[PDB]
């Protein structure tokens, strides 16, 4: 009788005014299992040695029976993964998930678990952006005084990246999804005491309904769109996001003229690149992420959602401009027309969050007298 | 209580799920209504239906001959004991003489029943219970009351 | 938590029908399309103008960058 | 930088494949021209099977070239005629020899160079066919040459290709252009031995997912139809 | 001038198009759960049917016709008396404990 | 943190000397001199 | 109709239900590959092996 715990996925109360957005809330369960499933079969032929790893990728894409697909179902799968999140998370702001303080913090620790995971996943094939993609980011932790040189050398397994740096990631990288796999259940546990959170933001206790016919197939419909949007890229444009350079062998004695990590850092990497100072931007980086833990002390409106806060929508979709800007501005080099942007866009990010969204509810309460 | 014959009834006495239920068979000209009426508390509705459908599908598929003889010998004592006096007799007459045409003698009601066996039931229940489009109602704390879709998905075994 | 002890309800009626007794997609074109537009007219004004500027800042971001690499008269 | 154009191809279409006849002449080029200084290490003759050559025919090329294999029972190594399992003959044993054979410059590998350079083919085809006289006010060391598509517009690329530099089997024209077509067709196959099959699943996917997606979208709308048509009321005293 | 804006902003929220009121859209904390629990049946039940139908329309993304919409002048403040009553007890509950 | 080229930070175009001292560029400092010692006129101990 | 007569025979009983699927799927497999490949040949005529599989 472990059949009573699996009612949360069968006979669970949940609302009925639910959009197609919340497909994304469960696709991660499909991305994660699929991605794990892919990568697991994928690591059947990976090798954790410098002299053969890049070749060991080529062992797949050429000589394995239909294994060449698996490099891309996994790799570009990781892009479709992140496409869910920043459609999964900005949701919680546009609807007000973040009041569930016990859950929202969990939603952070995943992100830093992943964004530090994925950083270890782009590096395995020794692409000439693997190396420098690991150098630059990891080099920053030298920014700290009196310990930065230690932990960095300590993680590099020496004084610079090498074979010893590789294997230490491959185990740290093959493992965390399982740590995520259990934290996923935790993320659903604190939910289970309270359930979901409609777009309106209203406690919809009166209109909670079953789950096996309705949202199951609805999620499957979303999974179809995911598999579609995943099968499309791998079949029609696998070179799109995965940068071309990463097919190059590794060589420390030469750099590309232009550096950029994978596209998804770029909203965050640009924030640091804006700051000419070294340390003065690093603390802004994690602060830009860890601000999410700091938002729920800024729920000024005694409403919840933003479907019923029109001014919030004016700001919220403006935030997306900044991220999608820093995304692009990050992936482009350091020159005068672009530095002028990030010096503003970085400030705009912190500004929209900590000044104007609070300012709204302080006003909107006054616009309607409470 | 527990010792009863209807497996539905025994469970209802076992765990005290419900307080009362009844069945029926209405007859109208080209149609009727087959179903049941049951009465329970708001923390027991789903299970009764799961058991209730659990009986219909059982008879659609797996109907023990001895259990048929139970009901064949229930129905005899029904119509007879129903006919205890004169007023019940004229209920049947004044009703049959607008529905069936003739009156049916009781020796004829018996001969029809004696033709019955489990082969018949598995055809009939398959025709009118199985996978059909039922009709539901509810007046009370029906907070546990599942949706018509789930109810229909519970209608066909497997 | 589950059904049964959530809250209170009084004097409420619910009517509903089987799926089989109704087409899946009735009035999809006939009634949906205005509702799409109505859904549109309530959201575009608070969604687009950010992306409008983005398209421009994406434009001027290239042109000024395009000119800077082109030489000066000297 | 310089952005190459989007030259069409026999395979640019999202259900277009490679002209294997074009590949067949393309492989001639790498052996006659590029295999003197380009080290394609991630390929073997066997992968050409089902693509441009056959088993026995391509094997005739493995018999052609000597390969260093086999510890002799004496404890030494030797040379043999290669086979289909053997990867291509590496020109030079190490990178440094290639730098020494050139004006300090290195030839890159050409296995995955297409997918490791923006534009891929269109870069390469216009690279060879972008040679011209240097402009006024430019100076270059010996060994270096001019080509606008290369970054810095300065390269130690000796001109490898020219009209009537060799001849091909069936006898098509050995122009600087047609040769430049087959070779870029050839290299795309290098970093994509799956093109013939990617589109096949490229097509099977659509006529399934395009066919399922309505049906699931109906089964959705099927179940939800109870609530897409649900009415209420409010009848207290 | 002000008062034209409260009427205006009240139309841009949209919840007057789903047959709802001002009070219905409030965020729920322990301070308000008491107040809701304190409400009378004649009015409390009238809360739910307002909410219950707006949900069913949010499912469809539909709304009500223009006649059924809510007017600003009828945006009754039925809940504020019960509410501020509570916080009058909250602040007494705390400062007295100080 | 990239590789300057000799006779020069390419990804930012930072003009250095043959000695490696910055003349022009975003590079704030002249480059890193490590500690070392010459055992002789033909050998080195870099560190 | 065809729809109704189909129902009583196959989609009624569950043990019969899965029988139709794998059977039809088997017969469906034989057709879908033949549909795609010929079209893939129809597009890229004069490019594939089987169109040069006679010269050698
Ligand atoms: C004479 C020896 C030699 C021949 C023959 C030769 N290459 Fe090169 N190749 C080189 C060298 C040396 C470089 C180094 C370029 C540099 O250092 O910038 C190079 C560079 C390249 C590159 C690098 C382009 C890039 O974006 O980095 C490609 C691609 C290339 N060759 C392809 C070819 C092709 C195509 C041909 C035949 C048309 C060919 N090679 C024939 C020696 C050769
Ligand atoms: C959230 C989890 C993960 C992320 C974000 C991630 C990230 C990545 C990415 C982006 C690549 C692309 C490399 C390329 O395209 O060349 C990659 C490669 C790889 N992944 Fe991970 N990965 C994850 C989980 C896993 C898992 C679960 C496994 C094994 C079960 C795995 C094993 C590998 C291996 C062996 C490679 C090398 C293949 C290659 O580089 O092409 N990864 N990883
Ligand atoms: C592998 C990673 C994750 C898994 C498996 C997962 C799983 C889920 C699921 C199944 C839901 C319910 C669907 C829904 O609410 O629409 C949910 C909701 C939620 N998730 Fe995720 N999630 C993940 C990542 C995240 C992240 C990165 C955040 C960042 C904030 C987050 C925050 C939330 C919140 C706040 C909710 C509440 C939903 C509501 O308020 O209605 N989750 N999560």
């Amino acid at each position: 009788l472990m059949k009573i715990v699996n009612n949360a996925f069968i006979d669970l109360p949940a609302p009925s005014n639910i959009s197609s957005w919340w497909n994304f809330g469960s696709l991660l369960g499909i991305c994660l299992i699929l991605q794990i499933l892919t990568g697991l079969f994928l690591a059947m032929h990976y090798t954790s040695d410098t002299t053969t790893a890049f070749s060991s990728v080529t062992h797949i894409c050429r000589d394995v029976n239909y294994g060449w697909i698996i490099r891309y179902m996994h790799a570009n799968g990781a892009s479709m993964f992140f496409i869910c999140l920043y459609m999964h998370v900005g949701r919680g702001l546009y609807y007000g998930s973040y009041t569930f303080l016990e859950t929202w913090n969990i939603g952070v620790i995943l992100l830093l678990t992943v964004m530090a995971t994925a950083f270890m996943g782009y590096v395995l094939p020794w692409g000439q952006m693997s190396f420098w993609g690991a150098t630059v980011i990891t080099n920053l932790l030298s920014a700290i005084p009196y310990i930065g040189t230690n932990l960095v050398e300590w993680i590099w397994g020496g004084f610079s990246v090498d074979k010893a740096t590789l294997t230490r990631f491959f185990a740290f990288h093959f493992i965390l999804p399982f740590i995520i796999m259990a934290i996923a259940m935790v993320h659903l546990l604190f939910l289970h005491e309270t359930g979901s959170n409609n777009p309106t933001g209203i406690s919809s206790d009166v209109d909670k309904i079953p789950f096996h016919p309705y949202y199951t197939i609805k999620d499957i419909l979303g999974a179809l769109l995911l598999i579609l949007a995943l099968m499309l890229l791998v079949l029609f444009a696998p070179d799109l996001l995965g940068d071309p350079d990463n097919y190059t062998p590794a060589n420390p004695l030469n750099t590309p003229p232009h550096i950029k990590p994978e596209w998804y850092f770029l909203f965050a990497y640009a924030i640091l690149r804006s700051i000419p100072n070294k340390l003065g931007g690093v603390l802004a980086l994690a602060f830009s992420i860890l601000i999410l833990a700091l938002i729920p002390l800024l729920h000024t409106s005694k409403q919840r959602s933003m479907m019923f806060r029109p001014l919030s929508q004016c700001l919220f979709w403006a935030l997306v401009a900044d991220l999608l800007t820093l995304t692009w501005i990050g992936g482009q080099p350091v020159e005068h027309p672009y530095i002028t942007i990030g010096q503003l866009a970085s400030v705009l990010y912190f500004l929209l969050i900590l000044v104007l969204m609070p300012t709204a509810g302080t006003i909107e309460n006054k616009l309607l007298k409470w | 209580g527990a010792h009863l014959s209807s497996p539905l009834a025994s469970i209802a006495a076992t765990n005290k799920l419900c307080q009362s239920f009844q069945t029926f068979n209405i007859c109208y000209a080209d149609t009727g209504l087959l179903g049941a009426h049951f009465v329970c508390d708001h923390m027991s509705i789903d299970d009764m239906m799961f058991v209730l459908q659990g009986q219909w599908m059982r008879l659609c598929t797996s109907a023990t001959e001895s259990e048929v003889l139970r009901g064949k010998n229930l129905l005899r004592n029904a119509l007879v004991s129903h006919l205890d006096g004169t007023t019940p007799v004229c209920e049947d007459i004044g009703r049959s003489l607008l529905t069936y045409g003739r009156r049916i003698p009781l020796a004829e009601w018996e001969s029809r029943i004696a033709e019955v066996d489990a082969r018949v039931v598995r055809e009939v229940c398959s025709k009118y219970f199985y996978d059909q489009c039922p009709a539901v109602a509810g007046f009370g704390p029906i907070e546990q009351l599942p949706d018509y879709n789930r109810i229909r998905s519970g209608m066909f075994w497997l | 938590r589950q059904f049964g002890h959530l809250t209170r309800v009084r004097h409420v009626i619910t009517y509903s029908l089987s799926p089989f007794e109704q087409r899946a997609f009735p009035h999809y074109f006939s009634k949906g399309i205005p509702n799409v537009l109505r859904r549109t007219r309530a959201c575009i004004l608070r969604v687009a103008p950010p992306f409008v500027a983005f398209y421009l800042v994406y434009t001027w971001g290239t042109q000024e960058f395009e000119k800077s690499k082109r030489k000066n008269p000297a | 930088e310089l952005h190459p154009p989007s030259y069409p191809w026999s395979h640019r279409g999202l259900l277009s494949s490679l002209d294997h006849t074009s590949i067949r002449r393309g492989f001639q080029v790498y052996k006659q021209v590029c295999s003197s200084c380009h080290s394609m290490d991630y390929v073997a003759y066997r992968h050409l099977v089902g693509v441009c050559y056959t088993e026995d025919e391509a094997k005739a090329l493995a018999e052609e070239v000597e390969v260093q294999d086999g510890p002799n029972e004496d404890g030494e190594m030797f040379m043999r005629p290669g086979k289909l399992s053997d990867y291509f003959p590496k020109p030079y044993p190490n990178p440094e020899a290639a730098r020494a054979a050139n004006n300090g410059a290195l030839p890159p590998d050409l296995s995955y160079i297409v997918r490791a350079r923006h534009g891929g083919e269109d870069y390469v085809f216009s690279l060879l066919t972008g040679y011209c006289e240097p402009p006024t006010g430019v100076s270059l060391r010996e060994g270096l040459y001019f080509n606008p598509y290369f970054p810095g517009q300065a390269i130690g690329m000796a001109p490898p290709i020219y009209n009537e530099v060799l001849e091909f089997d069936d006898g098509t024209p050995a122009t600087m252009s047609q040769v430049a077509k087959d070779v870029c067709t050839f290299l795309r196959w290098a970093a994509e031995p799956e093109h013939d099959h990617r589109k096949r699943m490229g097509l099977k996917m659509l006529l399934m997912m395009g066919l399922l997606l309505p049906l699931v979208y109906a089964m959705k709308r099927h179940k939800w139809s109870v609530l897409k048509s649900r009415k209420l009321a409010y009848r207290p005293p | 001038w002000l008062e034209g804006i409260r009427k205006w902003y009240y139309n841009a929220a949209g919840f007057n198009k789903l047959g709802l009121m001002r009070d219905d859209t409030i965020h729920e904390n322990d301070d308000v759960k008491e107040a809701i629990r304190r409400l009378p049946e004649n009015l409390y039940d009238d809360r739910v049917f307002r909410i219950k139908r707006a949900l069913d329309l949010s499912m469809r993304q539909q709304i009500l016709p223009k006649e059924q919409w809510t007017k600003y002048e009828e945006d009754k403040s039925y809940l504020e008396p019960y509410l501020k009553e509570v916080i009058r007890e909250r602040k007494e509950r705390e400062e007295w404990a100080k | 943190g990239c590789v300057p080229i000799a006779n020069y930070c390419p990804c930012h175009g930072s003009h250095y000397d043959a000695s490696g001292r910055i003349r022009k560029g975003p590079a704030p400092l002249n480059l890193e001199v490590p500690s070392y010692e010459f055992t002789s006129d033909d050998m080195v101990i870099v560190g | 109709t065809l729809t109704a007569r189909l129902y009583s025979l196959l989609f009624r009983r569950t043990s019969t239900f899965a029988l139709t699927i794998v059977v039809g799927a088997l017969f469906f497999e034989r057709a879908f590959d033949q549909g795609a490949d010929a079209i893939y040949e129809h597009i890229n005529e004069g490019k594939l092996w089987k169109h040069i599989k006679h010269k050698y």
